RNA sequence: GGAGCCUCGGUUGGCCUCGGAUAGCCGGUCCCCCGCGGGGUCCGGUGCGGAGUGCCCUUCGUCCUGGGAAACGGGGCGCGGC
RNA sequence: CCCCGGAGCCCCGCGGACGCUACGCCGCGACGAGUAGGAGGGCCGCUGCGGUGAGCCUUGAAGCCUAGGGCGCGGGCCCGGG
RNA sequence: CCGCGGCGGUGCGCCGCGACCGGCUCCGGGACGGCUGGGAAGGCCCGGCGGGGAAGGUGGCUCGGCCGAGUGUUACAGCCCCCCCGGCAGCAGCACUCGCCGAAUCCCGGGGCCGAGGGAGCGAGACCCGUCGCCGCGCUCUCCCCCCUCCCGGCGCGCCGG
């Protein structure tokens, strides 16, 4: 049970030696003086008639194709999505001002709360000022505004995750056939629990940024470029 | 196989010489080891124009 | 409610005197007119808004007659802000001096 | 959207390749005032210089041959012309989008002109040297018009003296409302300069 | 002396020119320097069995 | 007041002094001349131009009610006149 | 201190392809201009003949046209409609 | 049929993102060696010595209000500059960016572009798979200890025990 023995000094590279590390880890001391054809494998079965049965778990196919593609090499570095690091921009801290680019919520200004589990930012604008949800957003979508408001005593619900905000629709078995199978029904509900999470956010959100004079008319203007105004001579 | 650049690629370079983990754990320490002296100088420095 | 995107002219294709890479276009964003101040426009997402004769679909919308053809700013050109693109598709060539649009959402700052 | 250039000043070729680039960027560009183009190089080498191009012309049939013009304004049209790929329907479009006039017109006269001091006189000639105006020239050619559009240019300079005395004197109705709202605006004008501005 | 450019190189540019363009000639073909066997099964008979050995 | 075809460019505007480059911009004009204005003398403020195109002007979420600073402003492609 | 009708393994000296038209398949390295000319491969094309396809065909052969689907670097070829 | 439970080719079209590799092109930093064992420079100046442009002077003239400005005349040092007798941390070819060669005397981090194409199980009761060489590291077969402690347990926001 016990951790790394030695620190991360230059990531993929040992802090201290081989030899350090062998008089830390102690192999000194810890030198050890340490040197079918008749019955039936696996099967799980019972008869009344004749015996008990020898059934087969997990048995042979009844079909092969009659082509198929060989194995693979293994690709020797690969990790699942699930499996990643996850990054994050330096002018990106739980407090600051976003201004989203590229949803319908375009042009808006969004106190930020955290980055999620799946590399996926938080975004609650108040629903009083700027009419946003608890949505998520992506860093590359993103321009980061630096405005920073104290938030470090909220309590944010650990509920609410990657698997929390997931769309439900498209299901198989329907009959596939007529003037059905998800044309109709037009509407997508609220969820009330969504609005429940919106109000215990936001009601301890906005008490912290009607105290800075201004900021609610900063959060509920929208962002639009115009004559003169170039990204590379602004500055955020 | 792919020719991995051993200037760019670690454990290639170790693969074709294990002494470049000493070679570059040192240039490390010892370039901390300076940079922690030339901050104490720098602090040094400073206490000196203070007094 | 307003504009998201930067003003920029297709000025050209990458080309010497006698040869032309199609594959390749330049593009002169407005208000950036040196080599340092280019740098935040590198990898930026860029498209050139037109318009046909058919209705074609829109995402999030109803169909229209707009069409884009989307691209990405590779690197700049040489000292005065002109910069590069390489699109999906090549320009029709009939762009020359018209209106493209640099965005901002690969955001790195 | 529409650039107004003012021909006052600014030197031929020297403009004339930043019009002639502008143009085959997208833009429109209204040059004015093109009688005020001087030229560098004193008067009796620019004048043998058009009387030679005056004197290359077509031998069997000159209507045929090249079209000589001898207003400043189609002077300034074919020294971008010239500089324009003009045999090419990109270069027709620029010929296109360039609008090109001799005084200024009541369409632009009351519009703000721009100056481009990378083709002025006072920024590119040494002072020393000498110059020739286009207008001098062209009338001494044979351009027609020089004393009807000294006339009505002295008609609109007295028509923009009176809108600058109507701008002074709103300028300083300006400044003395200032000078009375100064004591309720104070952080509203104290909002400014610690930002940058007013100072 | 007019076709070339020859100088007298460092340990670095030995460096840089055998890791990075490490290129033997190995039953007369080109083969990348991806490990210390080839060295050693080419040269072994020379005193040469690594690429440190072959850059000194 | 209505869909419906074709062709496209667009993505706030700037509604204006002349003028010199070894100079120029702005005031009252106590002083003077000319037809309320212009011009001349003296004086005063800036001049890498803040009476700045390195500039100025418009906000680009909505509506509910209930206070403070400011304001008699805006509208009906407002009706008639100069 | 035992056999692999099975030690269960990055290697099975016990028979040993999915990979073998061996005139085939597969793995590296270098190179790729061309007239006059020389050589090789054509499952490129025409005509007739000896074999071969229990070949095609009036429930539509050859030929011809094609704003159709394609393949081959190419010579050309296979379909869809009349 | 309910299972996206595991494997395989994948999607009708338009796309986006993440991480990793190869080739590049740039940026921000950190510290090192040589020199004429760098040159002048930054700070306190000390006891002497010589020379030269010409200054809170002297002084012919000019311009103004005892005072200020310009010019010239001998020229000390109280305007300065250079050289010799002799010495103190104060330097890092230095973000007081004044000009070099550079790198086992050298490394870290970041941004942008292009591409991924190769496929060592076709076994009947036994896994439709891992991985080969290199740098490591974590657990276990050795035992203790400190802190933060979160899923959890106890006590009065704090403390105690994977
Ligand atoms: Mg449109």
């Amino acid at each position: 049970p016990h951790c790394s023995r030695n620190p991360v000094l230059v990531r993929g590279i040992g802090r201290y030696s081989r030899s350090a590390m062998y008089s830390r880890k102690a192999l000194y001391k810890r030198k050890y003086a340490a040197p079918v054809l008749a019955t039936v494998t696996k099967p799980v079965g019972g008869d009344k008639n004749g015996g008990t049965r020898v059934v087969k778990l997990r048995k042979m196919p009844r079909y092969y194709p009659t082509e198929d593609v060989p194995r693979k090499l293994l690709s020797h570095g690969r990790k699942p999505f699930s499996q990643h690091v996850r990054k994050l921009r330096a002018s990106i801290t739980p407090g600051t001002i976003l201004i989203i680019l590229t949803g319908r919520h375009r042009g808006k200004r969004v106190v930020f709360l955290k980055q999620l589990s799946s590399g996926l930012l938080l975004v609650t604008g108040p629903l009083s000022l700027n009419r946003v949800p608890l949505r998520r957003t992506h860093q590359k979508f993103v321009i980061a505004t630096s405005t920073k408001i104290d938030i470090s005593g909220v309590k944010i619900p650990k509920h609410l995750t990657d698997a929390y905000f997931k769309k439900k629709q498209l299901r198989k078995p329907r009959h596939q056939e007529g003037e059905i199978f998800d044309t109709e029904k037009e509407k997508y509900e609220i969820t009330e629990q969504r609005k429940v999470d919106q109000k215990a956010v936001d009601s301890q959100i906005l008490p912290k940024i009607k105290a800075v004079p201004q900021l609610q008319g900063y959060l509920r203007s929208v962002f639009a470029l115009t004559n003169g105004v170039y990204p590379h001579k602004l500055v955020f | 196989v792919l020719k991995k650049n051993p200037l760019k690629n670690l454990r290639i370079m170790l693969k074709l010489n294990p002494y470049a983990k000493t070679m570059r754990r040192n240039t490390i320490l010892r370039q901390a080891r300076n940079h922690k002296l030339r901050v104490e100088r720098a602090a040094a420095a400073l206490a000196a124009k203070s007094d | 409610s307003g504009r998201l995107w930067c003003k920029a002219i297709f000025a050209g294709y990458k080309r010497g005197l006698r040869n032309q890479r199609e594959h390749t276009a330049l593009l002169k964003i407005e208000g950036v007119y040196a080599r340092d101040e280019t740098e935040f426009y590198l990898g930026k997402r860029c498209a050139y808004v037109y318009k046909a004769k058919n209705n074609t679909v829109t995402p999030g919308g109803k169909p229209n007659k707009t069409r884009v053809i989307w691209g990405k700013v590779t690197r700049a050109h040489g000292n005065s802000g002109m910069v590069r693109a390489k699109f999906r598709s090549n320009l029709p060539a009939k762009a020359i001096g018209h209106r493209i649009r640099v965005m901002l959402y690969p955001s790195r700052i | 959207q529409v650039l107004v250039l003012d021909g006052r000043g600014h030197l031929l070729g020297r403009l004339a390749a930043i019009v002639a680039k502008q143009v085959l960027l997208g833009r429109k560009v209204v040059v004015v005032r093109c009688e005020g183009i001087n030229i560098s190089g004193n008067f009796y080498r620019n004048k043998l210089k058009y009387l030679a191009f005056l004197r290359k012309r077509m031998n069997t049939n000159p209507s045929r041959g090249p079209y000589h013009f001898r207003a400043p304004s189609r002077i300034f049209w074919r020294t971008v012309r010239g500089m324009l790929p003009h045999k090419t329907k990109r270069g027709q479009a620029a010929l296109d989008r360039l609008k090109v006039f001799d005084g200024i017109p009541p369409p632009y006269d009351k519009k703000k002109r721009m100056v481009v001091p990378a083709a002025l006189k006072v920024v590119r000639l040494k002072p020393t040297r000498k110059f020739a105006y286009l207008g001098r020239l062209a009338h001494e050619v044979g351009w027609k018009y020089q004393a009807v559009t000294a006339t009505l240019e002295e008609k609109r300079k007295e028509k923009a003296k009176i809108h600058y005395r109507k701008k002074k004197q709103l300028m300083r109705l300006r400044k003395q409302a200032e000078k009375n709202v100064e004591k309720k605006i104070d952080r509203f004008t104290e909002v400014l300069k610690t930002h940058g501005f007013l100072v | 002396e007019p076709y070339i450019a020859w100088g007298y190189p460092n340990l670095k540019s030995v460096n840089e020119l055998i890791y990075k363009r490490g290129y033997g000639k190995i039953n007369k073909k080109r083969i990348a320097l991806t490990d210390n066997a080839l060295i050693a099964r080419s040269l072994g008979k020379y005193g040469i069995i690594c690429m440190e050995d072959l850059i000194h």
